[PDB]
């Protein structure tokens, strides 16, 4: 529907090995209307936002860089707490590492919504509309509730008018939670530490998921002790509840409740300590492969082997 | 203590002097000769039935013991008449084996209050709860008189078996190749490598076997296993 060629779509989607929803392409064409020379930067002066990630490929920024020479889009603008489900498309304030990304429960599916995270604050992912028009509209509306500078306010209200009309013509909801998101949230089996929810198939016999034997609050206490341990011996002791839960994940896998191991590995990734990288590097690849979500197994293994806090632009 | 050294080390691991603790087990324990046929069979069973999704460790056989619990053969005798008798794995935490050997396997895990067995060594090995710094476990081989199996593809809490049935089999997607089954002292040993079971809509990766009468079990071997973990813990 958007006026982007088949060839340019395949360039974006074959590099990421993910399809992009149509609002991705429509929004690019909107930003070109905003600034034909540099559409990626059309929101920078007004909102402090820049389009990146798959938008870098639409922009032609990847030209003269190849896979052979070290180009890995699985890590491109992948911030420290971005799980495989989360694909960055927009960056904001560098002080908080604010950014937005498409959230996919499965590589075989279109994104459920646009989530945001401030990677210098925490691992929390917040839903922010189901398409990028909504996500930027909601951000803009919030900025308008925070400022009184009349010049900036008039700039934002113009962009708001343009964005709102474009989304209405295309049929994109500007609500923070849409029907699509509400239906997906009824299939969430656990929030996980990042709060954005985990979705795995659960059949008529309730096969597919089972809970962890610790509350989230108590698992965080366990992780804290592992981090604060003062020697190898102390740390092995503090790891005992984790090893126990990893054993129970094995039983759950044998009975096709693959979501339990996905949840444990995700929470350990979300906690952030490098002390969890080897255990999450066992739990998550196996869970994703058992769930036929192979691309996410590939992402998590590459990201844990190179989990950078500040040099994540593959095109710099 | 005139007990062989491997037996003495087993006693130390499970728990007075050694020969007095040995008596508490009410079990005859002998070392299987590394060059015997029993040892060949048992090591092949271990080698062939490590599942592909249990990839955190490899298993190394340290010692194999032949065990006979006091009174158990007599207790099992009426069930020896039943068809479908199979040699199966059962793992448990090391701290349970004192009671397991003295009292036998007991009844209080998703098919109710029963005694559980697997035909994949690594499935049972996981119930040892061994750890990176605690890498030695114990696993049993038991003769199980399964008879008429109640075959299931997902969890059911069984108060009682359906009339005519003697045990429950959870159907795995993967099964030891039945063409490789062998017979050992009147027991079927399913020691072939795993192939597809052809079971179409089951929610278990590997078989489970459950019996609901403690007399349906005759423990035959006890193995001491080294868990060689493939990566460090952190
Ligand atoms: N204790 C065991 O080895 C076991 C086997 C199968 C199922 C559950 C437990």
């Amino acid at each position: 529907e958007a006026d982007v060629s088949s060839d340019l779509r395949k360039e974006v989607e074959n590099h990421y090995k993910l399809s992009l929803p149509e609002d991705f392409y429509h929004f690019w064409k909107f930003c070109e209307e905003l600034d034909p020379e540099k559409p990626s930067d059309s929101l920078s002066a007004s909102l402090g936002l820049q389009l990146v990630g798959p938008y870098d490929i639409l922009a032609g920024k990847h030209k003269t860089k190849k896979k052979s020479t070290g180009l890995n889009f699985n890590l491109h603008w992948r911030f420290y707490y971005d799980p495989p489900e989360f694909q960055t498309i927009i960056i904001g304030d560098n002080k908080t590492q604010y950014h937005m990304g498409y959230f996919r429960d499965s590589p075989d599916e279109f994104p459920v919504y646009v989530g945001i995270n401030e990677a210098k604050k925490n691992c929390i992912i917040v839903p922010n509309g189901d398409n990028v028009f909504a996500a930027v509209k909601l951000f803009l509306t919030k900025k308008l509730r925070e400022i009184t500078d009349k010049k900036k306010i008039n700039l934002l209200k113009n962009i708001d008018e343009k964005l709102t009309e474009a989304a209405r013509e295309l049929g994109y909801s500007l609500e923070q939670r849409t029907v699509k998101m509400k239906q997906r949230d009824k299939k969430v089996v656990t929030k996980t530490f990042h709060g954005a929810g985990l979705v795995v198939p659960v059949d008529k016999n309730d096969v597919g998921y089972r809970e962890l034997p610790e509350t989230d609050a108590d698992l965080k206490r366990i992780c804290k002790t592992i981090v604060e341990a003062a020697s190898d011996e102390e740390r092995l002791k503090a790891f005992a509840p984790i090893q126990e839960m990893m054993t129970f994940v094995q039983f759950a896998n044998d009975e096709c409740d693959y979501g339990m191991g996905l949840e444990l590995g995700m929470d350990l990734f979300c906690y952030g300590s490098h002390y969890f990288h080897k255990v999450a590097g066992q739990l998550l690849p196996l869970a994703y492969n058992l769930l036929k979500r192979n691309l996410f197994a590939e992402i998590i293994e590459e990201h844990l082997a190179n989990r950078s806090q500040e040099n994540i632009d593959q095109l710099a | 203590s005139k007990l062989p050294k491997p037996v003495q080390d087993l006693i130390k691991m499970i728990f007075d002097p050694i020969d007095v603790n040995y008596e508490k087990l009410k079990t005859d324990i002998k070392v299987v000769d590394r060059d015997s046929e029993e040892a060949e069979i048992i090591r092949k069973y271990v080698k062939n039935t490590h599942a592909t999704t249990h990839n955190a460790y490899d298993l190394e056989v340290i010692d194999i013991f032949k065990i006979e619990r006091e009174g158990e053969c007599q207790r099992y005798k009426p069930f020896k008449q039943l068809h479908n008798r199979r040699l199966l794995w059962h793992g448990s935490r090391t701290t349970n084996f004192a009671g397991i050997l003295s009292q036998g396997l007991r009844i209080a895990y998703m098919f109710g209050k029963g005694i559980y067995f697997a035909d994949m060594v690594s499935k049972s090995a996981n119930y040892c709860h061994t750890s990176q710094g605690d890498p030695i476990g114990l696993i049993l081989l038991g003769e199980v008189a399964l008879g008429n199996m109640y075959e299931l593809k997902h969890a059911s809490h069984i108060s009682k078996l359906p009339k005519g049935k003697h045990s429950v089999k959870g159907l795995g997607k993967t099964t030891p190749d039945p063409s490789a089954n062998i017979s050992l002292d009147g027991v079927d040993v399913p020691l072939g490598t795993g192939i597809s079971s052809g079971v179409n809509d089951t929610s278990l990766l590997y078989n489970e076997y459950i019996v609901y009468d403690i007399a349906q079990v005759n423990l035959k071997y006890l193995l001491k296993l080294k868990f060689n973990f493939k990566t460090s813990l952190w």
